[PDB]
């Protein structure tokens, strides 16, 4: 299956390519940096972004979105984590969110896929904890601060085994199950 | 506006009715029809919105489904459900109680005829040339210009039907082309977007230009609640003036516009 | 003959008047017009009849003399001479006293309107689209289909004039093409020889055949005293029946035919 | 005629062939066809002639006999009998040996194609739109404009077929209307009496007057042996010049006219 | 698209060139023209794009500015700037080295003519009916169907211009309507969105159905890179097949498509 | 001048009506809750929202947007302060942003106005300080936590004199200057 | 120079700009225009010089090419190429920074308006009477007296356009004929060779002679670098004095002449 991908993150392309390697499907990724909307419903937020990507391409195209949900912040981000990270980064993240009373937070990936006829939404989630100190490499955003639940290593420090338990994985496993199960 | 009332009291104004009159009743809109076609063909609507506009969508539904028959059945059942009551519609009451001798409409529903028969006014419904043979001059002529739900071959909804109507060889086209000669047309609820009506009024303007009598052409009017200077200039080239209102609600604006016609 | 009176009392019969009605007033005939054009061009008539039919003879006069103006001036003076009295004409009296809402004519003379105003009946005379704007539904419409002597550009006499009228884009052509929709035409004094009228009724028959209600077309009638089975068959293909008379006098036959229409 | 030959060496002259070229061979005339129609319908010829011109007579034959098929069989057997030899025809030899790329004809007989196939000229016969698809640029286009004896529905003989050709929606009408744009037409054996050809050249003249380029319209020519100043003026309005000869025999006049085209 | 090459070696394929070919070149797009017109009329672009489609926006510029003269002047200067090199354009090179006898275009720019004169190929450029008179059969016909920057009256940009082209009475319209009779059209860079082209091919399809030979109609092809099943079905009804490419670059897809025609 | 207003905040309507009272212009406010886009540029964020409002109305309409810019958070909000306030409110605002090293923050109002021909952008700003304790009435969002510079009272506690020094005021004074200066 | 500056600071000097102002920018000359006309008409330039002078040659290009449209398109593209920069022109800067209230020009290029908008000065461009309706008294008037590239019918290039302008019935001629009443005209880059301006100033001299007010006529001035006593005496009869320079460079002489006008 020849499915296209529109994004802004460049490392997201390499993660999706390494996850879907050897499956049979291929991804023709392109970089356009589609702006999202400020809404709480992630279904509408993935629906209009997939609409803008289908207006850009006109072929079968999928669209990913990834959201952190801080339980101490009453579930504030998710849909708008980008501006959050591109502002505070890692220095002003762990000193005021990793040292609070509730370090618990959940990270969700939602995939919106268009088969040039309909819109299909697949999602996956992992729970975790915010590190008090940033740890590991710092080339993929909030990977160096995200401790998953049941582990003591961040997703940047744990290496290539992050793409076996991560939420994007679960979401792309459901996406892969749909793509090899047929256009149902 | 004053010359419109002077021509209306003389009896020289033809009423043209669009879908904006019928959207006050709670009927499905054009977008809901687009949605029904999209989920009937297996699409969701927003992914069928990037492909064509309206003619490509009714043409594609006709080509995949074979005919317009399932769609007409659905529009017949939805546009005439029992929840819609014509008695709570001030616009249709003001249309019925006014003295318009000839009424054209691009609606396929029968709510104009239902409103005329509710308030005790006799009429003649015209949708074929055999109904043109039944015209009484003491009764209202209601012409279903784009078809009715009684005949699938008369519904002008898709691109091929508009391509047939562009040649103006239909009897209803001939009757309209002579009815606009020397009579004013008042468009209510209508945006003048159908290409055959624009070609008809362009040819009428050309016709009055070839006789060197452009100042003697009757003037047409369109009631648009939202202003549009682009259309205003374009329709002013075809002697169609624009009447606008400052009310944001289109139904109450149309009620206040037709209040000048129902009374006396 | 009986269904014609049934549609006549209903008010669904259009009167079409040819030159044979005006032949009983003492007007110049068509052949006298040919003789006048031939003597004006330096010919003599019989040496000018081996060259062209008639459209060629009005076209050649227009081309040699520049315009149709001297011909229109001569036709205006001899067709409305003071020797002609409209009160001594039973055919025009039966036309005026009868009830025809719409009267068409291919005559350029004004004897129909003179007979209508002489016998105290109001009318609306239509020769332009600005006169289509003045149509009263309680008055007679007298449409000068082939022109009038008040306009040189309106007279349909020569070949280029009929070639212009073949496209059916004149306002009078559009008005006639919608008037024949659902109304019967009664031809009196007219031989149905003009090519645009035959093309108009051919397209009307094609239009009624395309809708597949060929039985429901209103039936037209032509009154010619001398019988012709060829025309009978050809006009019955266009739903135009022939009404003939055994009287050798054409004016008497027309008087006995219109006697049924003057009464009540 | 040096301008005609100068257009002829450039390949910008279309040959139009009428009934006089075929009448040189000894084929039945139009009067003999009208006589055969008359005695087939039970008339004697002359009383049948005093009923209609020729389109009404052929229309009456088609309406009484049902189709044109018995007539088509009779002209097929009479126009192609074994007594007619195409080798004893200098006119058809000069037509075949000339370099005319496009040849139109209103004849139904195949003597032009027989003449070109006799003298080794390769050609393409066009009587349908698939034959328009079969066009080669290095072969002579022979267009059977008024039909052929293979198809009864294509023969333009009576009034209804002339009306269908007057609408100009035939493939051959479209091909001719674009072939006359920027090419000269040379009429031989033809009188320019069919109303669809006259309306075609009237619309071509209106077309060149609309673009304000009527000085640059290509000049058409008609070879008539008997002079006619009326038609000379009328065809000169449509940029069709007249070539006349002093020889009383039309066959030898046409031979001497085509002598200028056969050589080199 | 093997049958496209089979008709290509015989010379029975007409090239139709749209606006995508004149885009690789780095010319201003259609939306840049919309932005320029909007800034010329005192608007800003999107606030002009919630009022009308495109014909309303050229019509409003022509009505506020009088003529399209400033618009033609700006389009003439920016569409033929000195920064554009025709040698660095593989699509125009593949167009020029191919052997297309008849090339149609809806561009007003002269880059097709510049590409063919740059690569040593002679051509005849057709924009009026005198250039139809200048047609050589051993040279490429480049027909500027929607106009040129030399004539302001020829540019088909606004709604009135498209209405005049919808009448199909232009010489270029008649030439195209007979060129599509029996030849295949290859659309490159073109979306088949102009209503006069769609009505032309609809009438061509109706013409081939009226002869009952619609299986023998020549098959047209349109090359669009992004696929569209709605247009595929609608153009498949008019005998226009879709050729799509999996490449996301439109210029590269057009280069790999026209590489099959550039060789031998 | 009869100019329309599309918003979601209801108290914004009463503030704009009380500020523009007695001027001569009137505001026909409507409630539609137009979603915004997640962008840093506030000119594009007001331009597309005014585009959506003009697509909704088609008459002359202005659109306001109000953004807080926390200097401790590296200028994070502004364009997306709504979701911020709707998620963490006043309880999880002052305890982690009012007690830091840099309580300084600046609040900006940007107005996008369409005269049915063009797009006009007017803006105003005030600087201020985040309160360590929420103070005053709590009926207008972040008014009870915003101490302006040079004052010791929050904008909710100071009352009706907030509409003389506030940024919305400055922005609507420039808007009023344009609207009575003409359509220039 | 003294009385010229004295009438300048009162605001009573009209600037007239010819081609020699615009020749500093690297624009094509008149001779290169004649070379392009000769190349487009198949001539070589030097033989084509020996037939007419300028007006007959532009007349021949118009008559052979139909209209002036290809020449206007070429003149529009080469007169406004991207290589021409208005900031490196001290003549246009000195024109723009000067406060001339009325500016006339016979150039069809927009470099005066480009220089006026480039140096921050508001202007109103006049090329028709609807632009005369928009004259503001606090802005400078730029009048395109011999036309602009936005209108084919306005360009005064060939002898027929000069013959139309000789009658002084265009709105711009009446505007100029009243603007020269009681105002001084300063000619820069202009040789006073066009027949309409010489006839206009001859009629102005006759007008000041007929009122017995020859001493009270305002003095016009013309700046040519090369001294001609013949033009000096002939223009002194029309009260147009000569300003001459000793510098052989015409651009530097023009800059030194306009240095008195740019200052304060
Ligand atoms: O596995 C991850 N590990 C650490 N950080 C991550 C990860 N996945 C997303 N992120 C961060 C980067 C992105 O800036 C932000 C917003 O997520 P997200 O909206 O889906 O990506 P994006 O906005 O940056 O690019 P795009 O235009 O395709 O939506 O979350
Ligand atoms: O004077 C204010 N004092 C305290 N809080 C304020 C003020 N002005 C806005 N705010 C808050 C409420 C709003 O939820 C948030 C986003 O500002 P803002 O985007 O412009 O208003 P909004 O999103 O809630 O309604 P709308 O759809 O019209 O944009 O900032
Ligand atoms: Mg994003
Ligand atoms: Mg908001």
């Amino acid at each position: 299956m020849n499915i296209r991908f529109i994004t802004r993150n460049r490392h997201k392309i390499k993660e999706i390519n390494k996850i879907l390697s050897g499956t049979g499907v291929v991804v023709l990724a392109s970089e356009h940096s589609i702006d999202e909307i400020q809404t709480e419903n992630v279904h509408a937020l993935i629906k209009d972004k997939l609409l803008k990507a289908f207006k850009l391409v006109g072929r079968p195209v999928f669209v990913e979105h990834t959201g952190l949900y801080i339980e101490s912040l009453n579930g504030f981000p998710g849909g708008l984590t980008q501006i959050f990270w591109d502002k505070l980064q890692a220095d002003k993240f762990s000193q005021l969110l990793g040292t609070s009373e509730n370090p618990r937070l959940v990270a969700k990936t939602i995939i919106g896929y268009c088969d040039s006829m309909k819109i299909y939404i697949f999602e996956g989630e992992t729970q975790g904890t915010i590190s008090p100190v940033p740890k590991g490499p710092r080339d993929f955003q909030w990977d160096c601060i995200f401790i998953p639940d049941g582990e003591s290593e961040t997703f940047a420090e744990m290496g290539d085994r992050k793409n076996e338990i991560s939420m994007r994985k679960k979401a792309f496993d459901k996406f892969k199950e749909y793509l090899l199960e047929g256009g149902k | 506006m004053e010359q419109l009332l002077a021509d209306y009291k003389k009896g020289n104004v033809i009423l043209f009715v669009g879908a904006g009159v019928s959207m006050n009743l709670g009927l499905p809109s054009w977008s809901q029809l687009v949605d029904h076609i999209a989920t009937e063909l297996g699409y969701d609507p927003d992914i069928y919105r990037t492909f064509g506009s309206a003619l490509e969508l009714a043409e594609y539904y006709k080509l995949k489904k074979g005919k317009i028959g399932p769609l007409r059945s659905w529009m017949d059942r939805m546009w005439h459900s029992s929840d819609i009551d014509i008695n709570k519609s001030k616009v249709h009451e003001y249309i019925a109680k006014a003295n318009f001798p000839i009424i054209y409409t691009t609606n396929y529903d029968r709510w104009i005829e239902t409103a005329l028969s509710n308030y005790g006014k006799e009429y003649i419904k015209i949708s074929s040339v055999s109904d043109i043979a039944k015209i009484d001059n003491n009764k209202t002529q209601i012409i279903k210009f784009h078809g009715d739900f009684d005949d699938d071959s008369s519904i002008v909804l898709d691109e091929t039907s508009y391509f047939q109507r562009l040649e103006f060889e239909t009897p209803l086209d001939i009757k309209f082309r002579s009815d606009v000669l020397g009579k004013s047309v008042l468009f209510i609820g209508y945006s003048l977007s159908d290409i055959n009506i624009r070609l008809l009024f362009y040819k009428l303007s050309k016709l009055w230009k070839e006789q060197k009598l452009e100042e003697a052409q009757p003037k047409s009017y369109i009631f648009l609640p939202r202003p549009n200077p682009i259309q205003e200039e374009i329709l002013e080239q075809w002697r169609i003036g624009m009447i606008s209102s400052e009310n944001d609600n289109p139904g109450e604006s149309l009620e206040e516009f037709l209040k000048n016609f129902v009374l006396v």
